[PDB]
């Protein structure tokens, strides 16, 4: 897996089946962090 | 077979030409022939025969 901005990402060209059909994939795996639940402040339903 | 499909295909069925065998048999018959001459009719045969 490369490295496309920090984010590890993973080619792999699938399985062949008929003579001209390559079709590709690609895919991540995310995970978002948030420790100290302390400094952080929201102001939820605003006008808008 | 060599048919025609598309070219977004879907990669169509087997071939397989095939070979056959003969097998003409040879040993069974045979063609002969008999004589079944004597010893005196032989000998005679030297003298009443131009």
């Amino acid at each position: 897996a490369f490295s496309a901005n920090g984010v590890y990402t993973l080619m792999r060209q699938l399985a062949q089946t008929s003579l001209y059909v390559d079709n590709f994939v690609v895919g991540c795996i995310p995970q978002l962090q948030l420790t100290t639940r302390k400094n952080v402040g929201v102001i939820k339903n605003i006008k808008v | 077979t060599a048919t025609g499909v598309a070219i977004t295909g879907s990669a169509p069925a087997a071939s397989m030409d095939a070979t056959l065998p003969a097998q003409l048999p040879i040993s069974a018959a045979s063609v002969q022939s008999t004589f079944t001459l004597n010893l005196k009719e032989i000998e005679e045969s030297k003298e009443q025969v131009t």
